[PDB]
């Protein structure tokens, strides 16, 4: 039915400047307004303007004058959003919508855009085994540390997935531009040390 | 606040009415759109934005004629569409400069099935848009109606 | 480039019926609508009707309604059109042409904007009959000059439609053509052109 | 239905002049559009919505007029402007075109550069015979030719033709032909 | 422009029952109010708009009302799909302003958290570093905060976080901590304790 395709994620340098798709199909492209919504970290919903894809009037939010400028191309059902002069607070997602009776009717599959002077960088593991005495004797918990990488994402899995019950993965977290993660898992005091556990990590950004 | 056409007739404070005649084009073919544009013929202004501020709404929006007969579409406005004739009254405009600003409004009627011939006759009425005002700095709400006319016919393939 | 093309002249019987192909080329057929104009007496226009090739969808001229009938096929870019009963008022150039009208136009372009040539369409009982070609040759008295003249001269054919080319056609200037003129019911004209002395 | 009249039918001008041309209408229309037909060759836009020249047109013509009068103007004339001009309005239907105005170039007067032809043998073998004469590159139009056979004027089976004015030099051409048994 | 405040940030239910989300305005908005469900894995879709509309294809669950300067959002029998975050927006005056959103969670037995601390690793200590990390388990409900002692000091610096979001097949919250320090800080110090309540 009615459809918004966006292009892919972005990755870019302070100071630069970024261009990103939107592209309509199943309607008439020129009956309808396009809108431009930017959700941060914390996913708050920011409003941003929109294009009248007949004549290319345009409105913006006073908070993106300047930064923000929309342009269409009618003849292949395309919008365009440019953002210039990034700094890291412009790293956030970026939506694509139609509007009908004062709602956004359709939106896009949102567009993720990362600000970041920082470069490649593979990433360090380092295991996490119980000190003198075990927390627990029932359980036993093991962690896995995986500390200074970038850029997004990174998976972790245990035992080539064979614990696939009873493990905590959390996010990321930036410190020094470079992302850290840990994960965990929980085993039975009777498994461990006998039974051996390894923590898995890829890395595709650097083929790790 | 005052409000005037394209070719000069205006409205003075207070409301009243005026006509307007619309360049339409000749064929629209089943599956197509007429786009009566009306942001290049009405344009409004605000006597004293130093301290007032006007908002400008659509509060009604009536076919007539052959769009009445031959005709089902939209009304454009203001960052969303509506359908027309209107079912109820839009958000605002706000006006706030002493230079004329377009009314942004605009018509795309699409024909419906059993439409052939001369849809639009020329000289007759296809539309009546109330544009209604009122402002922050008192009780003021005034009322600004216009007829659109066709200036041409229009016919649909059958 | 963008083109229509059309049949050749045609010759009917009062009381037939005609069928005119016009063929589009170096364009979109579907973005544009089609239109169909007749010329009477070398300079009477006026329009048959209007076509929609999406569609099919015809706006009639109500001085035409029962004499013309407009068809198209998406599948070979081609549009007719069919006259029912010829007469003798059927006689003249019919032309298709190509109209931006049908959807709104920003700079509004509406118009016929290219034409096929035409097809003739002669309405007569009479039958055909090829022409006599006799040529021109300068006499004895011949004065010649830096240039000379020669001709040739067509007689007794029937319909109208006579091309006449010199010098299996190297030549495109200081050629005339004379229009054919009706003589007891057949048509008869002559060309002329000039040559260096050789 | 919409009729549109053009005054008059034939109209002159000479090279770089100005020159007028009007079309008016029964009733009121809100646009007026001008086609150009050169001889042997269909018609061509060349003014669309009263004043816009068409894709490629050169910038001396240019429209004008409002309500039931309306006009087009050639601001210099050039030797190819030689042609039928016509009016067309669709602001009401049925579409109606207007009757038309020849252009006409004059120039300076020329003589014609005659020429006469006995008849060939190709015609003799079937007992017929056909005496052409023509008249090539002259200026004006009119003309009158007169056959003499054998010191005596010929009356009849005289019969007379005549080009189209020429886009490049602007003259006129004849042919006349007379037929006779043996 | 318009600001726009929802009530609460989170709203704990249970399967079945009748969940309302209310919205205010700072102004009167003309009705022109919608309403979308943004869910977990981030897409958007419109769920009521005009106040009382429901959108093509949204669930019959979902009801709108409100008038003036309040309205509300109604869901008559709480789903396991619908479990997500609503946002508000007005449309009577540009520029659009949004909610601040409200998050919807499962209700649950209390859990305490399952405690552990882990001494740094060999291998960072090789590399210069040292890193002590603390991870609480299956706790509920979210609220949990967590202090770092040092020898009996206390700490304010240094601690990165870490929150998931609320598990699907038992409804607890885990968290992180991680105390980074330079292998020379770390060694001139003996306890490392990690206590949170
Ligand atoms: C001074 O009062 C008039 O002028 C202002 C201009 O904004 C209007 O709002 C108001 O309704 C009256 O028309």
């Amino acid at each position: 039915e009615i459809q918004l395709q966006q292009s892919g994620p972005e990755r870019m340098k302070p100071g630069a400047s970024v261009k990103i798709s939107c592209k309509a199909s199943g309607y008439s492209f020129t009956t309808y307004y396009i809108h431009w919504v930017k959700q941060s970290h914390g996913r708050s919903l920011e409003w941003i303007g929109y294009i009248d894809p007949f004549n290319d009037d345009t409105n913006y939010n006073q908070k993106f004058k300047g930064k923000a400028t929309l342009t269409v191309d009618k003849s292949s059902s395309t919008a365009y959003m440019h953002l210039s002069s990034l700094t890291s607070e412009d790293s956030a997602v970026y939506y694509c919508a139609r509007s009908y009776y004062g709602s956004l009717d359709y939106w896009g599959q949102g567009t993720t855009l990362t600000v970041s002077s920082a470069k490649t960088t593979p990433p360090s593991v380092y295991p996490l085994a119980p000190g003198s005495a075990a927390q627990t004797n029932s359980m036993v918990t093991l962690g896995c540390l995986v500390k200074g990488y970038f850029p997004e994402p990174v998976t972790v899995t245990w035992n080539s997935g064979s614990l696939s019950s009873g493990v905590h993965t959390f996010p990321a977290v930036l410190q020094s531009d470079l992302y850290t993660l840990s994960s965990s898992v929980t085993v039975p005091s009777s498994t461990w040390p006998s039974e051996t556990v390894t923590c898995n990590v890829a890395h595709p950004a650097s083929s790790t | 606040f005052a409000c005037k056409t394209a070719n000069g007739t205006a409205i003075p404070i207070g409301g009243g009415s005026a006509n307007v005649y619309v360049n339409l084009a000749p064929v629209v073919n089943v599956g197509q759109n007429l786009v009566v544009d009306l942001s290049t013929q009405i344009f409004c202004h605000n006597d004293y934005p130093e301290t007032i501020t006007d908002y400008v709404t659509l509060q009604r929006g009536s076919a007539y004629g052959g769009v009445l007969s031959n005709f089902s579409g939209t009304v454009k406005y203001s960052g969303s569409s509506y359908p027309f004739p209107t079912t109820s009254e839009t958000p605002r405009v706000v006006y706030n400069s002493r230079t004329d600003k377009p009314w942004p409004v605009a018509l795309y009627l699409t024909p419906v099935s059993s439409a052939g011939g001369v849809a639009i006759k020329a000289g007759s009425l296809i539309a009546v848009l109330i544009l209604r005002q009122t402002n922050n700095y008192n009780s003021d709400d005034f009322q600004f109606v216009w007829n659109i006319y066709a200036n041409n016919d229009v016919v649909v393939p059958t | 480039e963008v083109l229509l093309k059309q049949s050749g002249p045609e010759k009917v019987k009062p009381g037939a019926s005609v069928k005119i192909p016009c063929k589009a080329s170096g364009y979109t057929f579907t973005d544009y609508n089609i239109d169909w104009v007749k010329q009477s007496h070398g300079t009477s226009l006026e329009w048959i009707g209007h076509l929609d090739p999406n569609s099919g969808g015809t706006v009639y001229n109500q001085k035409f309604r029962g004499k013309a009938t407009l068809t198209v096929d998406k599948s070979s870019s081609t549009a007719y059109l069919e006259l029912r009963s010829l007469t003798s008022e059927d006689t003249a150039v019919y032309y298709c042409a190509r109209s931006t009208m049908g959807v709104y136009r920003s700079d509004g372009y509406y118009a016929m904007d290219y034409w096929g040539q035409g097809t003739s369409v002669t309405v007569s009982s009479a039958k055909t009959t090829p022409p006599s070609v006799y040529p021109l040759a300068p006499g004895c008295g011949d004065t010649t000059g830096s240039s000379v003249t020669l001709g040739c001269l067509v007689k007794g054919y029937f319909p109208e439609s006579v091309t006449v080319t010199w010098n299996s056609g190297s030549l495109s200037s200081s050629v005339h053509t004379f229009p054919a003129l009706l003589q007891s019911g057949l048509y008869t004209m002559s060309s002329s052109v000039t040559v260096p002395s050789s | 239905q919409i009729v549109l009249t053009q005054s008059p039918a034939i109209m002159s001008a000479s090279l770089g002049e100005e020159i007028t041309l009007t079309c008016s209408a029964s009733s009121s229309i809100s646009y007026m559009h001008w086609y150009q037909q050169k001889s042997g060759t269909s018609p061509k836009i060349l003014i669309y919505s009263t004043s816009n020249q068409a894709s490629g047109v050169p910038s001396r013509f240019s429209g004008s007029g409002s309500g039931t009068f309306y006009s087009l103007t050639i601001s210099s004339v050039e030797a190819e402007d030689a042609a039928d001009y016509y009016c067309h309005q669709w602001s009401s239907y049925p579409w109606t075109f207007g009757g038309g105005t020849k252009l006409e170039i004059k120039r300076a007067d020329a003589a014609p550069t005659v020429s006469i032809f006995p008849p060939s043998s190709e015609q003799l073998t079937s007992g017929g015979a056909s005496v052409v004469c023509f008249l090539n590159n002259f200026y004006p139009k009119d003309i009158n030719v007169k056959w003499k056979i054998d010191g005596s004027e010929r009356q009849n089976g005289v019969l007379n033709s005549w080009t189209d004015q020429d886009s490049k030099d602007s003259t006129y051409s004849m042919s006349s032909t007379l037929t006779l048994t043996k």
